RNA sequence: CCCCACUAUGCUUAGCCCUAAACCUCAACAGUUAAAUCAACAAAACUGCUCGCCAGAACACUACGAGCCACAGCUUAAAACUCAAA
């Protein structure tokens, strides 16, 4: 009989979801990108429940932010005002 | 003599593939106030709210267009060894089948 | 009256044993019918088990060759604007027409999936069915 | 023009003005709201102390000193002494989470000064010194 | 101390609405965790107590999320009875 | 217990001391999920193999001996009297 099902991997398998930064290089010198994941008012680094990043890229962003802050590329206690008008990628609203 | 394997292979439900975001025709078979129970040929019916636009046309036997999301709504919860089912399909009511 | 130990044996074995032992004076009405036409499995109680380790359910996923084609279709031409009618036992979707034409082109021609895809699309458009990518 | 909740940047030229002066020229009201006292000092943009008033300098003593009414009185008096020096607009900078954090600002507004911006400067160490042990009450 | 002033934790007032600006500042300081940090730093929290507290809060959040998901999933069945009488 | 002040100590360097609810209170490797699942609770139930340890309570994280940079210390660790329980 030819009608029997055949062993096979799911062809309808949807691709696994990817974070916004997947495949992209995160550099401590790219302060513009790093500033998109810190609080505008306190400079505190957002958690992954806000940034939506995967664990690997969350760690990469955290390390890059600390490196840039200590090496004299990024402010610590606030987000640099030059980057306040960049696209908002974090799921947080201060009702400001 | 057609075997069960051939029936399953050439069945429309088998041919449809994944049920997510598929347009189907359903038939209203029961109405409870503003809740319409619709069969679209699956194991379970789907229950939809009567639209506010031309709501009077939705009567028993009426043919409607649905966008399927799930053939059956199930989910496993904390501390359970088996899924919990509501015995209902998930669908979006689009309109009447002209 | 018979034993109420529903987890020991089955109703048939219990009734047969008690009839043989003299506890039951007469066989119940269903005993002869059961004995002449038994079920495929004797209804003995069993406690269902949770599986662990490498033990896996032996149920296989149902896949057919044309599913691959269907997948490509639903990713390229998207879900057909025409709606499915599952009540019709012989309903034929646009994807099913594409699958049939693909299989015919495969059987009357060569085996290169991409060429089969484009040839099938051309043939269906020639037939006169709209297929927006 | 959409109101910007963020302050102007001293570098970037902006059009916001208050009595013809820029943001970086307005006097600053530094409020220190401790747990038992509230101290308000008005200084210029060039750090010239204009007025100073706390809950202690206004006669309140001991536990009455760390109250909202005491902070309101201190704010009113600081606003008066600053009004006697040509201050109408101020930028507020609060430090501490004491009871008079808002009452002192209320007093400053009620004394005649206009508040254009609020800033928080409460000290938050990123784990510097070790605090004292919790009370066994 | 070494940073530029009047940028961090600074709110502008709109049309003299001082109270709205102050409440927005309170909202920001609470959402960024600074209020909780200041309140927790008044006295020293022992490392073991800190670890226990964080574990408890994480597990409580997870459990509450799961319970909320369960109730939201079972709220679909909550409607008018369709087979009244039988 | 609350408030204030201030030591040994918490730190660095070089040596000691060798103790913890040093706990996942689960010994290491390999395998199984079929059985009757299974005293109970903890943390689903077991199998093969190896090492370590345990044979009523208390006396006893004790005495003596031995070893130790330790000298009010650590490791190892009893017996007599007593009880019908623990
Ligand atoms: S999802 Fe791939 S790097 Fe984040
Ligand atoms: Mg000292
Ligand atoms: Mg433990
Ligand atoms: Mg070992
Ligand atoms: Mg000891
Ligand atoms: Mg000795
Ligand atoms: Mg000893």
């Amino acid at each position: 009989n030819e009608d029997l099902p055949i062993s096979m991997e799911n062809p309808y398998k949807e691709p696994l979801k990817k974070c916004i930064l997947c495949g992209k290089h995160v550099d401590y010198k790219n302060v513009q990108l790093l500033s998109q994941f810190v609080s505008p008012f306190t400079g505190c680094i957002y958690g992954r429940h806000i940034t939506g990043l995967c664990g690997k890229k969350q760690k990469e962003i955290t390390k890059a932010i600390k490196r840039a802050q200590i090496m004299g590329f990024m402010p610590v206690t606030y987000k640099d005002p030059a980057y306040l008008k960049d696209p908002k990628v974090c799921n947080i609203r201060y009702r400001e | 003599v057609e075997s069960f394997a051939s029936m399953l292979r050439h069945s429309p439900l088998t041919q449809m593939g994944p049920a997510k975001d598929k347009l189907v025709i359903g038939r209203i078979f029961h109405i409870v106030e503003n809740d319409l129970y619709i069969d679209f040929g699956g194991k379970f019916h789907c229950v939809c709210r009567r639209p506010e636009v031309d709501g009077e046309k939705y009567q028993k036997g009426t043919r409607v267009r649905l966008r399927l999301l799930d053939l059956e709504l199930t989910s496993r919860f904390l501390g359970a060894t088996t899924d919990t089912t509501v015995l209902e399909a998930n669908a979006v009511l689009l309109g009447i089948q002209e | 009256a018979g034993s109420r130990l529903e987890t020991v044996g089955s109703i048939f074995s219990r009734t047969r044993d008690l009839v043989r032992a003299g506890v039951l004076k007469e066989k119940p009405l269903w005993f002869d019918v059961y004995d002449a036409f038994p079920p495929l499995r004797e209804p003995v109680f069993q406690r269902p088990r949770v599986r662990y380790g490498k033990a896996k359910a032996p149920i296989q996923d149902i896949w057919y060759h044309e599913d691959r084609i269907r997948a490509k279709f639903y990713s390229v031409y998207g879900s057909g604007q025409r709606a499915f009618d599952l009540f019709n036992p012989n309903f034929k979707s646009t994807c099913q027409r594409f699958v049939e034409k693909y299989t015919e082109l495969q059987k009357l021609g060569e085996t290169d999936e991409e060429k089969l895809f484009v040839e099938t699309g051309k043939a269906l458009l020639a037939e006169g069915v709209i297929l927006r990518r | 023009t959409k109101f910007s909740i963020y302050p102007p940047i001293p570098g970037e030229e902006s059009s916001l003005r208050w009595a013809g002066k820029k943001f970086e020229e307005i006097p600053i009201a530094h409020i220190k709201a401790s747990h038992n006292n509230t101290q308000i000092q008005v200084v210029s943009a060039s750090n010239e102390p204009l007025a100073f008033a706390s809950c202690g300098t206004e006669g309140f003593r001991n536990a009455k000193k760390g109250t909202g009414i005491a902070a309101q009185t201190a704010g009113i008096a600081a606003a008066a002494r600053a009004k006697q020096k040509g201050v109408i607009h101020i930028r507020v900078v609060v430090k501490g989470l004491g009871p008079g954090r808002l009452s002192a600002m209320h007093g400053l507004i009620m004394g005649g000064l206009e508040v254009i911006s609020i800033t928080d400067n409460t000290p938050i160490p990123h784990n510097g010194c070790r605090p004292r042990k919790a009370r066994k009450l | 101390a070494k940073h530029l002033k009047f940028i961090a934790r600074t709110v502008m007032v709109q049309e003299g609405n001082v109270e709205s600006a102050y409440r927005t500042l309170n909202r920001i300081l609470t959402m960024d965790g600074l209020i909780e940090d200041i309140k927790h730093r008044r006295y020293y929290e022992k490392p073991c107590r800190r670890r226990q507290r964080e574990s408890y809060e994480r597990c409580r959040r997870i459990y509450n999320m799961e319970m909320a998901r369960k109730i939201n999933f079972l709220m679909r069945k909550n409607r008018a009875d369709p087979w009244q009488g039988c």
